[PDB]
């Protein structure tokens, strides 16, 4: 699924190892030092051995203060170390860097004068958020409103509306399924999404990444041996999978997944979280660009932090979904309601997306998204870097594959007035660090004009052009 | 100055400590390692080719015991310490035995013995050792010792 | 010798006294007969 240059393949194992030999040697000498209030230790000697042997080596490339709005140009804050890098604490000196590392895509985390004044005028009115649950007190007005304006949105017939993006996805998977289910996930989904299924008794297995042909074997197999020791039969079976695998770039492959769901009476979980206002020609997401009647999909998860500028997560489904949730969810029973100026901005921002607010500017950064990441992902593969996705996607990861480049790749960066972000071993696997660049619709030409030739330059030093170029 | 670009397949796995064994280009590293290590030890005080092969014999054997048999559990805590009864070995293919991956670790010790024997001409002073050691190699990775241990020492 | 063998999952753990119980308690056999109908039950002539 990815190509690896084999001799690359090589020079990187050899430099774990080496990381791994020193740090073996110098913890055996820090055991026998410790020499010079009963109860156990708050965390055991080797269970963050990367933590404090390989992360802290570049603790300086994470965890950037900024001090500004997340817009095209931010300032950084500068911070040294005082006591020979162990504790880094921030100055007041800042930068003024290009922003590229952020995820507004559709440039609504700023000031636009549509959304910031009618924010204000519905904080003044209701006070931040109420202090009750949604079923007692938290009901306002415009969290009624609002239920309204994703439902047309998204399409299917009723949503929910929580407060945060990583509880929509383990306070409600033990709501539909339960112990005796199967759960056929895919390899890279979200954390949220695994430690929900965990949450619940079920049982998961996983089938190859974004291809069906391994779908369908993992089915017939699950289906042909029943429960894994008592043959029984799975009493539920759920498929999740994702719009836009994000640090892989792909759009899935869906209308060969659902085909092959409605075959063997499974379901289908969609998590659109990176594709609600990128891809699409109207900002619907996957099931627009791609051709596929809602209907087919039995949920669909979501989540505005992304796209809309604003927290928050919903599930959409058939009328009675919404009515079972609505009545057996824990985080809607007992958690506090979304705030109030925090819905007010998912409002006032599909009202722009769907153009109901008298201009026209909500098909022009439906545009100025498209017009942008075709254009820096086509000049990336020139130069020849290793670019992954497709060409209808706002992430482009760019492939390193040598831990020792990680932090090469973004101090020079850095330095030169451009901030991206880097990934590393223990997240990701051994063979594959990365570098993730998120392209919004609030950059101009002349700012990627003058970030493709800083990176350019950046490539040749630490040598990551593996392709040819031209 | 880049070729051979191969395809690397996903396979699950499930298991950030011994998923990474199986994408391209671990035996090559795993050999160059150890020819490596038998230059640098000849190189830092000149020596007979026998004994350097004896060293590097040794020290593989430490490195290794101590990596795949000894120590119990994962570094990441993200899997809420799910493998604290099981070693190195154990966790790898989950469970599956006599894999391709697991033969060609089983058939290393032997092979490096066997070198490290051939040219010092066995005598006692170093036979004696080598065979302990990969006696000790060959017994610890056999199909029958799985989840078993001696009189409970590091068992529980 | 090694290396011709044939990979094997390790053997799974025999099914507890409990958990019989169970399974021989969810089991439901299906009727000895199928329902009659009143088709079904016509009386053929008796004779002298
Ligand atoms: C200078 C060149 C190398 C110098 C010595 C390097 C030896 C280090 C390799 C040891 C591999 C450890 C395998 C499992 C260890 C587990 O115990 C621990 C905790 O559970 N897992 C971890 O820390 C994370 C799991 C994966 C981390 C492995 C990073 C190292 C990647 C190298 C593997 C491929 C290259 C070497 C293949 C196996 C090496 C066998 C040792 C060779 C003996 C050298 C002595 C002459």
């Amino acid at each position: 699924m990815i190509t690896i240059p084999y001799l690359t393949a090589v020079s990187t194992y050899f430099s774990y190892g080496l990381l791994f030999a020193f740090g073996q040697l110098r913890d055996f000498f820090r055991r026998f030092i410790d020499w010079w209030q009963g109860y156990a230790p708050i965390c055991l000697g080797h269970e963050d051995f990367y933590i404090r042997r390989l992360y802290h080596r570049i603790q300086d490339c994470f965890e950037r203060p900024i001090s500004s709005a997340p817009d095209a140009w931010f300032d950084v804050v500068e911070r040294y170390s005082n006591d020979n890098n162990k504790t880094l604490k921030r100055t007041t000196k800042t930068s003024r860097c290009l922003n590229l590392g952020s995820y507004n895509y559709l440039g609504f985390g700023s000031f636009d004068e549509y959304c910031t004044p009618r924010v204000i005028e519905s904080l003044k009115k209701f006070s931040a958020s109420t202090c009750s649950s949604r079923v007692d007190a938290g009901t306002t007005s415009v969290h009624a409103e609002l239920e309204e304006c994703v439902t047309r949105f998204v399409g299917k017939p009723a949503a929910v509306v929580f407060g945060m993006g990583y509880a929509t996805n383990s306070a409600i998977i033990p709501v539909l399924i339960g112990k005796g289910g199967l759960i056929i996930s895919d390899s890279l989904n979200h954390s949220s999404i695994v430690n929900g299924a965990r949450g619940s008794g079920a049982t998961i297995r996983v089938f190859q990444h974004n291809t069906p042909s391994h779908l369908e074997r993992v089915l017939r197999e699950q289906i042909a041996e029943g429960q894994p020791r008592t043959h029984r039969p799975w009493k539920k079976i759920i498929v999740v999978v994702e719009g836009i695998y994000s640090m892989e770039g792909e759009i899935c492959h869906l209308p060969e997944v659902v085909a092959i769901c409605k075959k063997y009476k499974a379901y289908v979980y969609l998590d659109e979280a990176h594709s609600i206002g990128a891809i699409g020609k109207t900002g619907k997401g996957i099931c627009e660009l791609l051709g596929v009647d809602t209907a087919d999909v039995d949920v669909m998860m979501g989540t505005f932090t992304k796209s809309f500028g604003s927290c928050g997560g919903y599930i959409a489904g058939s009328k009675e979904l919404i009515q079972y949730l609505k009545h057996q969810c824990p985080a809607h029973l007992y958690a506090t309601s979304i705030p109030t100026p925090s819905a007010q901005q998912i409002i006032s921002a599909i009202k722009v997306i769907l153009g109901e607010d008298g201009s026209n500017r909500g098909a022009q950064k439906l545009a100025r998204i498209r017009e942008n990441s075709n254009f820096f992902r086509a000049e990336l593969q020139k130069m020849g870097f290793e670019v992954l996705g497709d060409n209808d996607s706002p992430v482009m990861p760019i492939m390193l594959y040598n831990p020792a480049k990680i932090p090469a790749f973004s101090r020079e960066c850095l330095r030169q007035k451009v901030a991206v972000v880097v990934v590393g071993f223990p997240a990701t696997p051994l063979l594959l660090a990365r570098a993730r660049i998120c392209i919004s619709a609030s950059h101009s030409r002349e700012d990627l004009i003058r970030a493709l030739k800083v990176i350019s330059k950046v490539g040749d030093l630490s040598g990551i052009k593996y392709f040819p170029a031209e | 100055m880049a070729n051979l670009y191969v395809k690397a397949v996903p396979p699950p796995d499930m298991n950030r400590n011994t998923e990474w064994f199986m994408y391209p280009g671990v035996w090559t590293t795993y050999m160059l390692i150890l020819f490596f290590g038998w230059l640098v030890v000849l190189s830092v005080s000149g020596c007979s080719p026998g004994m350097a092969w004896t060293v590097v014999n040794l020290a593989h054997f430490v490195v290794t015991y101590h990596s795949f048999h000894w120590m119990k559990g994962t570094p990441f805590a993200d899997d809420q310490g799910i493998y604290n009864g099981l070693t190195w070995w154990e966790q790898m293919d989950n469970g599956q035995q006599l894999t391709r991956n697991r033969k060609f670790l089983t058939l290393v010790p032997v092979v490096l013995y066997l070198i490290a024997s051939h040219t010092t001409d066995y005598r006692h002073p170093w036979l004696f050792l080598n065979t302990l050691a990969v006696m000790v190699l060959v017994v610890a990775k056999f199909p029958n010792m799985h989840k078993v241990r001696i009189f409970g020492i590091n068992g529980d | 010798i090694l290396l011709t063998r044939k990979s094997y999952k390790p053997p799974k753990r025999p099914l507890t006294e409990q958990e019989i119980d169970e399974l021989c308690d969810e089991w439901v056999p299906e009727p000895l007969i199928p329902p009659i109908t009143e088709d079904m039950k016509h009386e053929p002539p008796v004779l002298e």
